[PDB]
């Protein structure tokens, strides 16, 4: 995958 | 008995002497930089809210402080793992200060470690998302990392989001018919579930995340 890129990904969270 | 580690958040000159530490006392390291659930400890530098933590956590691997691997090099060889857990009393206490969020990610993976190794004692590998047959609607740009990080906990992701995979789905997620796949029995689903589900105490309330379409079911 684009683990690099991804990796800075935050996933969303209701909080 | 056979360690395997992967290094997350770290300098480079920790990186390397790590890697070097780990060589040295028999280990294996994964240098590619994807979560690799072949791995059996991740230590990381600062929890965060990503793909790669979250699948750690997911998958109920030991999530522990660098300060592991100098008792380890201390030793000699790999010291028993729980009083350098993030989320354990010890390293909160060895910790000068922690936001909220990283306290939270932190006992997040002490939590789902627990669980998933006490079965693991007794026979059976489990995932956090054991069980979840999933249908992704997300952009593209996120597709992928959705799907590696489900897969990382367990989950099974269908070929796509026709209607005759409602049947079997338990899940969907999006960021395709949502009121009929709510008739065939499926969580139709905002995405921000999945790390909530992983980092809250108790399984969130699936009320406060359901898709419009699919409020009725
Ligand atoms: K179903
Ligand atoms: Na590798």
């Amino acid at each position: 995958g684009a683990c690099f890129k991804d990796a800075e990904y935050i996933y969303p969270s209701l909080e | 008995k056979q360690y395997i580690f992967q290094l997350s958040s770290l300098n480079p000159q920790e990186r390397i002497d790590y890697c070097h530490l780990i060589e040295k006392l028999g280990g294996l390291v994964i240098e590619k930089q994807c979560f690799d659930p072949t791995c059996t400890h991740i230590v990381v530098g600062h929890p965060l809210r990503n793909e790669k933590y979250l699948a750690s956590v997911a998958a109920g691997k030991w999530v522990l402080h660098r300060s592991y691997l100098e008792a380890c090099r201390t030793a000699g060889h790999f010291v028993q793992e729980e009083d350098y857990e993030w989320g354990s009393s010890s390293i909160l206490d060895v910790l000068t200060g922690i936001n909220v969020q990283q306290r939270r990610l932190a006992l997040a993976a002490m939590r789902w470690r627990k669980k998933i190794q006490q079965r693991q004692e007794s026979g059976i590998v489990e995932g956090a998302f054991s069980g979840w047959k999933v249908i992704l609607h997300v952009d593209q740009s996120r597709e992928a990392g959705f799907k590696r990080l489900l897969q990382s906990g367990g989950a099974k992701v269908l070929p796509g989001h026709s209607v005759p995979l409602f049947k079997e789905a338990t899940h969907l997620f999006s960021d395709v018919n949502i009121a009929e796949a709510a008739a065939q029995n499926v969580y139709c689903l905002r995405t921000e579930y999945i790390a909530d589900y992983l980092m809250q105490e108790s399984p969130p309330h699936v009320e406060n995340y359901c898709l419009p379409e699919a409020i009725s079911f």
